[PDB]
RNA sequence: AAACUUUCAACAACGGAUCUCUUGGUUCUCGCAUCGAUGAAGAACGCAGCGAAAUGCGAUACGUAAUGUGAAUUGCAGAAUUCCGUGAAUCAUCGAAUCUUUGAACGCACAUUGCGCCCCUUGGUAUUCCAGGGGGCAUGCCUGUUUGAGCGUCAUU
RNA sequence: CGUGGAGGUCAGUGACGAAGCCUAGACCGUAAGGUCGGGUCGAACGGCCUCUAGUGCAGAUCUUGGUGGUAGUAGCAAAUAUUCAAAUGAGAACUUUGAAGACUGAAGUGGGGAAAGGUUCCACGUCAACAGCAGUUGGACGUGGGUUAGUCGAUCCUAAGA
RNA sequence: GUCGAAUUUGGGUAUAGGGGCGAAAGACUAAUCGAACCAUCUAGUAGCUGGUUCCUGCCGAAGUUUCCCUCAGGAUAGCAG
RNA sequence: AUAUUGGCGAGAGACCGAUAGCGAACAAGUACAGUGAUGGAAAGAUGAAAAGAACUUUGAAAAGAGAGUGAAAAAGUACGUGAAAUUGUUGAAAGGGAAGGGCAUUUGAUCAGACA
RNA sequence: UUGACCUCAAAUCAGGUAGGAGUACCCGCUGAACUUAAGCAUAUCAAUAAGCGGAGGAAAAGAAACCAACCGGGAUUGC
């Protein structure tokens, strides 16, 4: 239960903060959990989603499909996978928007900042 | 009339440029509810009243 | 607008009274604020007792003269009889009232006794700055209650 | 593309002046090409570069003036602290703490004491 | 002839544009604006006109300078620059 | 007997009630004290690759600098090297700047984008005329500086 | 008896379909009403014990919105007036061209301006709406183009006055 | 009717609400005049007109007395629950 | 210690739920009206995702008929649900200067209850 | 002649300062009528609305030319 006077349980305020969140804050909101192999390897539970990350779909009609993150559409609160698309009647193909909470990260794109974040969260 | 001050002519110039339809590509933006320009003006229907 | 056997009423509501209605919705909130203010003042000021010692005086008027209560401050003669000056008394936590006079020996003796007991039950720390830590008593009035003679 | 502010800070005013002129010439010719092409988004980065060059030039000139007026009691009003109108008219710390000789003697003689009710 | 025939003689403006408030309320012969009171030093306003105050009060415009006062106060009117 | 008129049902119209939904309103409580001649509130006109409005901004014009975060923005186009990095971003923060014409508005005026004066500098064979660039010239009052006025008045020639 | 909300309870109902709506189909109650089946629909809702109120409409020349009969009815009759052919077009009493008949008759239905309007000016494209018939036309709709001064005005002067 | 003048008229300017202006009609003062328009006091007061929203059960009237600037209203007694 | 329908930052409700609640849940003090002071609205909801209907055919065209997308076009940018007034089609019935109603039964249509 | 003093001026003299906005609450001035009295003029509405001047985070008030008549109390403000 809530124990602080600086946090509010008002439903109206919570929804307004979510839909009007700036781009930097939507990055934290768009986090995905790691796989069992990566959870043991690094020692952390979840990370914010990043482009060029290998993911697996674990919910919805696209369950079982894999791919790489080709676009993080923060404005739409969604991500797009390179090989997860829909074919229109005219023959054109459009990406399918997926929520990162319904995905599982199977491979991480690593650089200097990502490694420091992992060590900052107590990972190895 | 033909005789007009600079202030009146400058005022008329802005009203001419504001009288145009909305660009089509704007309606394709995410979360767009604007369809037609609600501030359109015709010289014979509504007067500027300057 | 007069009918039946009823008392005559004098309800004064012929002005714009609704513009000046004060409802104390913040009664609970103000109590929290006052308790917070007392708590923060006690920590901030000193290990001092948060209040000044007061003398015992006789209430005026024939209706209330049978009881004694707390006055504003000790007289100049009362503090002089206790062996201290008025200027020094204010800095040790003793209220001094220069406009009250002494005409009753019983009241004068009682107030002198109060000043004697107060000086024997306090520790005045030196100005050097050592200031050994002492327990803070929050009420000098509770320590020195006033009793009816 | 575009220039870098930290790179521009390591050159003299003459080099900045010459680079500003070249950017203006490039902006002029891009405006000519815009009239014939459906789009020309490259014009944006040139305009921002001119703004960055003007910013660095201004900060160098203003810094030089601060050295000229260093230590003096009167300085240009644009180089003074802004704060608010009421804050600039308030008494300084020195003025607000002034006391008379009569009151100073009393403060030294009888300061507030520290005590407790224990025994 | 006080109705429709009389309405055909209206071609001389009583008010023009005001330089201070921008409304077509500057009386030509009296040289004064009927809305903001220009050229008087104070701005015309009245307590019986509650709606009129709301149409022109603070916050209806850009607030070019007053926008940032609260932020500057929150930081204590800092001087200098942020450290790297 | 049809047509027509009326009543009911089904399907289709007209219209937008009802139900469910809610980034809004309203009321109570708590904390804080910060506008402006260092040009405020407000007004006008402008600024985007493709924008009318709203929002943001001022010819450095949906922004410049600085700090933080660490890879987007997104309707399309484009740019890509900005991706193990002084670095993506319609991001956050914000202490340095820019800040058109106005406005208590301040050279004089203003139903005019009207008309002067002073200083420095540049060009026109120019201290005097014309033009460009930069910097100035309101009122009341206070303290001080300087230059003065009056047989108001002192002393000495 | 019924309605919005509140405390308690029925470990109540529900995407295998909650609420709402339609239903000369069924049942209970003197009645206010309650219950069920069928159709439509898509996400919440009810029984009982109590609490609370912005709690029940046929009317107020009631408020706002929507819709009828009247009714394909009144009417679309001032300013003398139109006709033939070709071209264009899906479509021509109304657009364009040619021919004919007429009018304004110089205090004009001619040729310029002040005030007022503000792009209505011009070209190309185009006809859903507007031009109380029509429309291929337009002062309509869409996209562009266009206003050049030492001598014409403002600017300067003063008038009643401010 | 009048048509060379007490003529007609454009623009500028002056007079503002118990005020203006009037060869005078209580005329005119932005379709508003025997006292303009706008906002507020203001949800102004009304013994006067209109309306006042579910069911069933039981009981069930008065237009009369006295007083009132009382006579379309109240107080008072009566009738009723 | 007291005040606070303004400003800034927070936490809440036996409050209202798009004719309600602030005039404004939306490019609202906006559109629009008045010479002027002032006056001042209407307007929220496709779907989980545009997957916003390729293609064939009729028509000058708008569109129609198919096909297709979707869990659902009884969701097609006139879009959730879609009431009444009022209207079209189909079916049944009655009608000699209104129509509607009460009690009773005939006729037609339609329907529940026990088969113990 | 010269040099003071007093009073009064000038300067784009040196350095400053005032105006406007906001105004819920705060300190003053000015100031109604509708309304109630079943009429109405004193009265009431009201020392209110409107109008005008001036502040702050609070303002104002404040350490008695006070209250009392008591065995006296002891700045101001609020409940
Ligand atoms: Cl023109
Ligand atoms: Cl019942
Ligand atoms: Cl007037
Ligand atoms: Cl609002
Ligand atoms: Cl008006
Ligand atoms: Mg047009
Ligand atoms: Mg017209
Ligand atoms: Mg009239
Ligand atoms: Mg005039
Ligand atoms: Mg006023
Ligand atoms: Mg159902
Ligand atoms: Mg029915
Ligand atoms: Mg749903
Ligand atoms: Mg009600
Ligand atoms: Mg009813
Ligand atoms: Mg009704
Ligand atoms: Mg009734
Ligand atoms: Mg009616
Ligand atoms: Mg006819
Ligand atoms: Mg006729
Ligand atoms: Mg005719
Ligand atoms: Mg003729
Ligand atoms: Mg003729
Ligand atoms: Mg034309
Ligand atoms: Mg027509
Ligand atoms: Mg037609
Ligand atoms: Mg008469
Ligand atoms: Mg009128
Ligand atoms: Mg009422
Ligand atoms: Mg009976
Ligand atoms: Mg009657
Ligand atoms: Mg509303
Ligand atoms: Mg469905
Ligand atoms: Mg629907
Ligand atoms: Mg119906
Ligand atoms: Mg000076
Ligand atoms: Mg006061
Ligand atoms: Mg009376
Ligand atoms: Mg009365
Ligand atoms: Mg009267
Ligand atoms: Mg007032
Ligand atoms: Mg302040
Ligand atoms: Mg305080
Ligand atoms: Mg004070
Ligand atoms: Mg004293
Ligand atoms: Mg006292
Ligand atoms: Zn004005």
């Amino acid at each position: 239960a809530k124990q602080s006077l600086d946090v509010s349980s008002d439903r109206r305020k919570a929804r307004k903060a979510y839909f009007t969140a700036p781009s930097s804050q939507r990055r934290v909101l768009l986090s995905a959990p790691l796989s069992k192999e990566l959870r043991a390897q690094y020692g952390i539970k979840a990370l914010p989603i990043r482009r060029d990350d290998e993911v697996l779909v674990v919910r919805g009609s696209k369950k079982g499909q894999e791919g790489k993150i080709s676009s993080v559409y923060r404005l739409k609160f969604a991500v797009q996978v390179d090989k997860v698309t829909k074919e229109k009647v005219n023959g054109a193909s459009v990406p399918i928007n997926l929520h990162p909470s319904k995905l599982v990260i199977t491979k991480l794109h690593l650089d200097k900042d990502r490694k420091a974040l992992i060590q900052r969260k107590g990972g190895k | 009339s033909s005789h007009k001050t600079f202030r009146i002519k400058r005022f008329l110039a802005k009203k001419q440029k504001q009288n145009r339809p909305i660009p089509q590509w704007i309606r394709m933006k995410t979360g767009n509810k604007i369809r037609y320009n609600s501030k359109r003006r015709h010289w014979r229907r509504t007067k500027l009243g300057l | 607008a007069i009918s039946k056997n009823l008392p005559i009423l004098k309800n004064h509501f012929r002005k714009h009274w609704q513009e000046r209605v004060k409802v104390h919705f913040d009664q609970a909130g103000k109590k929290v604020s006052r308790r917070n203010a007392r708590a923060t003042r006690a920590a901030k000021i000193a290990p001092r007792p948060l209040d000044l010692l007061r003398p015992v005086v006789r209430a005026p008027t024939v209706k209330y003269n049978r009881k004694v209560r707390a006055g504003r401050g000790f007289t100049l003669a009362e503090v002089k009889a206790a062996g201290l000056t008025a200027a020094y008394a204010r800095t040790i936590g003793i209220a001094v009232d220069h406009r009250r006079q002494n005409r009753n020996q019983e009241i004068f003796d009682a107030n002198v006794q109060r000043l004697k007991e107060y000086q024997s039950k306090i520790i005045v720390f030196p100005r050097n700055g050592k200031a050994p830590e002492a327990e803070q008593v929050l009420s000098a009035a509770a320590t020195f209650p006033i009793a009816q003679p | 593309a575009g220039v870098k502010a930290y790179e521009l800070r390591t050159k003299s005013k003459e080099q900045l002046a010459s680079q500003l002129v070249d950017l203006k010439k490039e902006l002029a010719e891009l405006k000519v090409q815009k009239l014939s092409r459906p789009s020309l988004p490259k014009i944006k980065t040139v305009r921002k570069s001119i703004a960055c060059v003007l910013t660095v030039i201004n900060e160098q000139q203003r810094e030089a003036v601060r050295q000229l007026y260093k230590g003096k009691k009167y300085q240009p009003k644009d180089l003074r602290a802004k704060k608010t109108r009421a804050l600039r008219r308030a008494l300084t710390k020195f003025e607000a703490s002034q006391v008379t000789e009569k009151q100073r003697k009393k403060q030294i003689a009888f300061p507030q004491r520290k005590y407790a009710i224990k025994a | 002839g006080k109705g429709t025939p009389s309405f055909g003689k209206r071609h001389n403006k009583s008010h023009t544009l005001c330089n201070r408030c921008g409304r077509r309320s500057f009386h030509v012969q009296k040289k004064t604006c009927s809305s903001c009171g220009y050229p008087a030093a104070k701005t015309r306003s009245y307590n019986w006109g509650a709606k009129a105050k709301r149409r022109h009060t603070t916050g209806t415009g850009r607030m070019r300078y007053l926008k940032h006062v609260s932020r500057r106060f929150k930081n204590g009117f800092q001087t200098g620059s942020a450290s790297k």
